[PDB]
C-alpha cells in the first residue's frame, strides 16, 4: 504494497509533471518525519508542480513549547535566499499545523543519497564529495556574510537537486546576531552535529558551523558520524564527551588533502580550526582539497557531480522509514497557543 | 406466502408441516437438525478468536506510533470498530443462542441484536467504501488540488455511522422489523416478503438500491480509476523498474480488494432480488444462512486485507511483537 500504491501515486504526478487556499494542495505520502511535524509531498493547484511541505504541528508543538523555535525558522528563511540555500514559497496555517511549502529539491538529500547510489557503498567518490564541498561551502559563505551563525549543518540538510547542485536548508536552529556582538552563546543544534564550544555553553562565532561542516563531510566519504558509527547516537552526556575528547580516525579512502582537511576542522580548539581564522571564509577554500574547484565556476554552476540524480524519477525517504514524537498526551490549546499560532501566520 | 407471517416473526420456511410456530417459544429442529447447530455454533466461535485479535492489533499500533495518527488512518480505525460491533452484537449472541436451538432472547432480543450487528455491517461496509473513496481523491486526483486533513476525516467517520443508523434505526419504529434469519439463531431485516402494513416492501427496495447498489457502483469506480492510473503511471516511469512491479501487484490487490466487498455483500443482495422477483419460491432456512456466514467473516478479512498488507503497519507491529 500500500506504501508502494502511495508512491506509485507521487509516480503518478511525476510522471505527468515531467511530461494559496489552505485546501488548495493535493497531498502525497510523507517524506519524513522532521523536526516538529511531518514533511510530506505536495502539489500545486495551479502548476501542477511538487514541493515538500514541512508541516509543524500544532500539537507537537504545545508539547515541546516550540512556539519560539517555529517563529525564528519562519523569520530566518524568509529573508534569507541565494542560489546555495534553499528559497520558502509559502507559510500559512490550517486549524491543526502550521505549514512551510519550499521551493523543489527532487534530487533526494545527501543522506538518503549515500544510501540510494548503492546501499553497499559507503559515502562517495573523492570528486564527487569534493563538489558537493564546494556548494556547501559557498552556503556556509553566504550566511556568514548576513552576520549568521548557523549552529548547525548535518548531510539530511543537505539537499540535491536534480542537476546534482547542493543547498543547505533549514535555519530554524540558527541565530542571526548584529553587527556589535560577533559571539554569543547557548545551545543549538542536533547533538553529533554541535561543537565543543556550543555543548559547553560558552561564546562562539562562525567556527562552529565549520566543524558542523567537518562532520559533514566526513559522513559524506566514510558513510559513518566521526563521533559515532553508523546507525547509532548515544545519550547526549556521552555524545558529549566524544566531541570533546575523542580524536577521529581517518581511513584510506580519504586522500592526504582529504584527511588533512577534516583533521583542521575536527579539532576542538576553534582558533586552531580552519573556517574563520583572521577573518576569511575564503581561508578555508585554499586548502588542496578545493583543488578541483574554480571560485568563478562554482558560482556559475558549471561545475557538476559524476553522480547526477535521475529528473524523472523522485528521491527521498519514504513513509516506513519515518519517525515519531509526542501528539498530546490529554492536554488541549490554551488561548495563548491560539495567539501565537495566528500571529506566527502572515 | 414463502414463509409464515407473524406480528415480529418471519419464518422464511412455510408452514405446511403443521409445526413452524414463533421461533423464539419453539425449539428450530423441524427446519434444522442438532448437527447443524454444533457447525453454527463452531464457526461463530472461530470468527470471534480469530476477529477480536486482528481488530485489536489494528487500534493498538496506532497507540503506541503517534505518527500513524493522520486523516487517513481514522477510518482504518473505524473499521476495526466496526467489525467488533458485529462481534459482540453478532457473534457472541448467535452462539449462546445456537445450543438451545433457536432465539432465546425473545422479540425485543432480536430488535437489540439485530441493531448492533447491521450497525456494525454497515458501518464496515461503508468503511470500505470510504477509503476506496480517499484513495481514489489521493491517487487517481479527479478534480484539482485539494488538502486533506484531520476534520475531514472525522466527518467521513460521522458519515458511515450516519448511513449505518440509516438502515439499522428503521425496523426498531416499524418500518420493516427484525426478525430471525439463518437457523433462526441470528436476527436480520425481514426482506422475504413484501408487507405494505408493516412496510416491508418498500424498505426491502431501499436496501437493494441504497445499500447494496450504490455502495457496488462506487467500489468499482474507485478501484477502476486506481487501476487505470497506474497503469498510465508505469507507462510513464517505465525507466524505473519498481513501477512495472507495483502495476502488476496493484491489479492483484484490486482483485483480492473487490472480491472482498462482492463476497460480503452479494449473497444478501441476490438472495433478496431473487425471493423479490419470485414471490412464492419456498427453501429451507439454512439457504438463509449462507449469506450471514460469508458476511460475518469480513470481521477477519477485511482488516486482513486493509491493514496487514500495508508496509508500514507490517514493521511497527513486527518492533512491538519482537519487544519494542
Ligand atoms: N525540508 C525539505 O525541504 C525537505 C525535507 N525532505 C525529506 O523530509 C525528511 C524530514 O525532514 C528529510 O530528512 C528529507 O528526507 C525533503 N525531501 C525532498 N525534497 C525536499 N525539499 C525535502
Ligand atoms: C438485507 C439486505 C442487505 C443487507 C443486509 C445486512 C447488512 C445484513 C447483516 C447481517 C449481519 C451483520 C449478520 C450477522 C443488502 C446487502 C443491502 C442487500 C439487500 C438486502
Amino acid at each position: 504494497l500500500e506504501t508502494v500504491v502511495a508512491n506509485s501515486a507521487f509516480i503518478a504526478a511525476r510522471g505527468s509533471f515531467d511530461a494559496m487556499g489552505e485546501d488548495w494542495f493535493l497531498d502525497f505520502r510523507v517524506l519524513g518525519r522532521g523536526g516538529f511535524g511531518e514533511v510530506f509531498a505536495c502539489q500545486m493547484k495551479a502548476t501542477g508542480k511538487l514541493y515538500a511541505c514541512k508541516k509543524l504541528n500544532k500539537k507537537r508543538l504545545k508539547k515541546r513549547k516550540g512556539y519560539q523555535g517555529a517563529m525564528v525558522e519562519k523569520k530566518i528563511l524568509a529573508k534569507v535566499h541565494s542560489r546555495f540555500i534553499v528559497s520558502l514559497a509559502y507559510a500559512f496555517e490550517t486549524k491543526t499545523d502550521l505549514c512551510l511549502v519550499m521551493t523543489i529539491m527532487n534530487g533526494g538529500d545527501i543522506r538518503y543519497h549515500i544510501y540510494n547510489v548503492d546501499e553497499d557503498n559507503p559515502g562517495f567518490q573523492e570528486p564527487r564529495a569534493i563538489f558537493y564541498t564546494a556548494q556547501i561551502v559557498s552556503g556556509l559563505e553566504h550566511l556568514h556574510q548576513r552576520n549568521i551563525i548557523y549552529r548547525d549543518l548535518k548531510p539530511e540538510n543537505v539537499l540535491l537537486d536534480d542537476d546534482g547542485n547542493v543547498r543547505i536548508s533549514d535555519l530554524g536552529l540558527a541565530v542571526e546576531l548584529k553587527a556589535g556582538q560577533t559571539k554569543t552563546k547557548g545551545y543549538a543544534g542536533t547533538p553529533g552535529f554541535m561543537a565543543p564550544e556550543l555543548l559547553l555553553g560558552e561564546e562562539y562565532d562562525f567556527s562552529v558551523d565549520y566543524f558542523a561542516l567537518g562532520v559533514t563531510l566526513y559522513e559524506m566519504i566514510a558513510a559513518r558520524g566521526p563521533f559515532r558509527a553508523r546507525g547509532e547516537k548515544v545519550e547526549n552526556k556521552e555524545l558529549k564527551q566524544r566531541v570533546l575528547e575523542q580524536a577521529v580516525t581517518y581511513p584510506d579512502k580519504f586522500s592526504p588533502a582529504s584527511k588533512d582537511f577534516c583533521e583542521a576542522l575536527l579539532q576542538k580548539d576553534p582558533e586552531k580550526r580552519l573556517g574563520f581564522r583572521d577573518g576569511s571564509c575564503d581561508g578555508l577554500r585554499t586548502h588542496p582539497l578545493f583543488r578541483d574547484i574554480s571560485w568563478r565556476q562554482l558560482e556559475a554552476g558549471m561545475l557538476t557531480p559524476p553522480f547526477v540524480p535521475d529528473s524523472r524519477t523522485v528521491y527521498a525517504k519514504n513513509i516506513q522509514d519515518v519517525g515519531a514524537f509526542e501528539e498530546v498526551k490529554g492536554v488541549a490549546f490554551e488561548k495563548a497557543d491560539t495567539e501565537f499560532f495566528q500571529e506566527f501566520a502572515s | 406466502m414463502n414463509g409464515t407471517e407473524g406480528p415480529n416473526f418471519y419464518v422464511p420456511f412455510s408452514n405446511k408441516t403443521g409445526v413452524v410456530r414463533s421461533p423464539f417459544e419453539a425449539p428450530q429442529y423441524y427446519l434444522a437438525e442438532p448437527w447443524q447447530f454444533s457447525m453454527l455454533a463452531a464457526y461463530m466461535f472461530l470468527l470471534i478468536m480469530l476477529g477480536f485479535p486482528i481488530n485489536f492489533l489494528t487500534l493498538y499500533v496506532t497507540v503506541q506510533h503517534k505518527k500513524l495518527r493522520t486523516p487517513l488512518n481514522y477510518i482504518l480505525l473505524n473499521l476495526a470498530v466496526a467489525d467488533l460491533f458485529m462481534v459482540f452484537g453478532g457473534f457472541t449472541t448467535t452462539l449462546y443462542t445456537s445450543l438451545h436451538g433457536y432465539f432465546v432472547f425473545g422479540p425485543t432480543g432480536c430488535n437489540l441484536e439485530g441493531f448492533f450487528a447491521t450497525l456494525g455491517g454497515e458501518i464496515a461496509l461503508w468503511s470500505l467504501v470510504v477509503l476506496a473513496i480517499e484513495r481514489y481523491v489521493v491517487v487517481c486526483k479527479p478534480m484539482s488540488n485539494f488538502r486533506f486533513g484531520e476534520n475531514h476525516a472525522i466527518m467521513g467517520v460521522a458519515f458511515t455511522w450516519v448511513m449505518a443508523l440509516a438502515c439499522a434505526a428503521p425496523p426498531l419504529v416499524g418500518w420493516s422489523r427484525y426478525i430471525p434469519e439463518g437457523m433462526q439463531c441470528s436476527c436480520g431485516i425481514d426482506y422475504y416478503t413484501p408487507h405494505e402494513e408493516t412496510n416491508n416492501e418498500s424498505f426491502v427496495i431501499y436496501m437493494f438500491v441504497v445499500h447494496f447498489i450504490i455502495p457496488l457502483i462506487v467500489i468499482f469506480f474507485c478501484y477502476g480509476q486506481l487501476v487505470f492510473t497506474v497503469k498510465e503511471a508505469a507507462a510513464q516511469q517505465q525507466e524505473s523498474a519498481t513501477t512495472q512491479k507495483a502495476e502488476k501487484e496493484v491489479t492483484r490487490m484490486v482483485i483480492i480488494m473487490v472480491i472482498a466487498f462482492l463476497i460480503c455483500w452479494l449473497p444478501y443482495a441476490g438472495v433478496a432480488f431473487y425471493i423479490f422477483t419470485h414471490q412464492g419460491s419456498d427453501f429451507g432456512p439454512i439457504f438463509m444462512t449462507i449469506p450471514a456466514f460469508f458476511a460475518k467473516t469480513s470481521a477477519v478479512y477485511n482488516p486482513v486485507i486493509y491493514i496487514m498488507m500495508n508496509k508500514q503497519f507490517r514493521n511497527c507491529m513486527v518492533t512491538t511483537l519482537c519487544c519494542g
